[PDB]
């Protein structure tokens, strides 16, 4: 997270860690007792999650969980075309039961539009260049549809939205993907990719559309 | 120059 700041540690309890041997590479995000959303990339033939996480060198803060998941299963577009449908549904391999610091969050049930008041959290790259131990949050906004496509072009695809690009240079970056884009308190998007560098004045980044994959996400959970 | 924001990123050529 580029120009942001700690969280307050518990107020984002859907966030979720996807560790490799103890190391991050992804984030997630807790959307039913047993199932995470995260970027489609971000796959793997099994996770580590950490749930109820502040830090992620600290030792293990009243609450939190590692908890393994052996099964994914990636959106069936994804990445057809290129960057697109980049979701994944991460089964865990036992549910959890809910607690103050482990909480699923919604799907919107309204697409983006600009302007929209949005959030954003990861462990994924500072302004500065190192990996926080803390998670960082940052406010960034929904731009529309047609900047988003010119930003982008020649891949914008509606699986996508954009968020960001102000002057104030807050974006998300490398190993904040499949983390959480909370809009208007609703999980709206998850961190997919964007331009290299981040934090560019005038570049949002880019996430994945959530709102047009509700459907695909519940038949999957139900199924 | 565009980057999937894992890490390490997946970069490509744009």
């Amino acid at each position: 997270i580029i120009n942001g700041e700690d969280c307050s540690p518990h107020s984002q309890p859907w966030q979720a860690a996807l560790v490799m041997e103890n190391e991050l590479f992804c984030s997630g995000v807790l959307v039913h007792p047993q199932w995470v959303l995260s970027a489609a990339h971000c796959f793997q033939n099994s996770y580590t999650i950490g749930l109820g996480l502040h830090s992620l060198e600290a030792d293990q803060e009243p609450g939190s969980q590692m908890v393994e998941a052996s099964l994914s299963v990636r959106h069936p577009e994804y990445n057809r075309p290129l960057l697109a449908n980049d979701l994944m549904l991460i089964k865990l391999d036992e549910s959890v039961s809910e607690s103050d610091t482990i909480r699923s969050i919604s799907i919107a049930s309204q697409c983006p539009t600009a302007g929209n008041s949005c959030l954003v959290s990861g462990w994924g790259l500072l302004a500065n260049g190192r990996m926080p131990t803390v998670l960082q949050c940052v406010n960034v906004s929904v731009v529309s549809e047609e900047v988003c496509s010119k930003l982008y072009d020649p891949l914008y695809h509606p699986s996508m939205f954009c968020a960001g690009g102000g002057q104030d240079q807050k974006d998300s970056c490398n190993g904040d993907s499949g983390g959480p884009l909370i809009c208007n308190g609703y999980l709206q998007g998850l961190v997919s990719f964007g331009k290299a560098p981040c934090g560019q004045v005038g570049v949002p980044g880019v996430y994945t559309n959530l709102c047009k994959f509700t459907e695909w996400i519940e038949k999957t959970v139900q199924a | 120059g565009f980057c999937q924001r894992s890490i390490p990123p997946i970069c490509f050529p744009n």
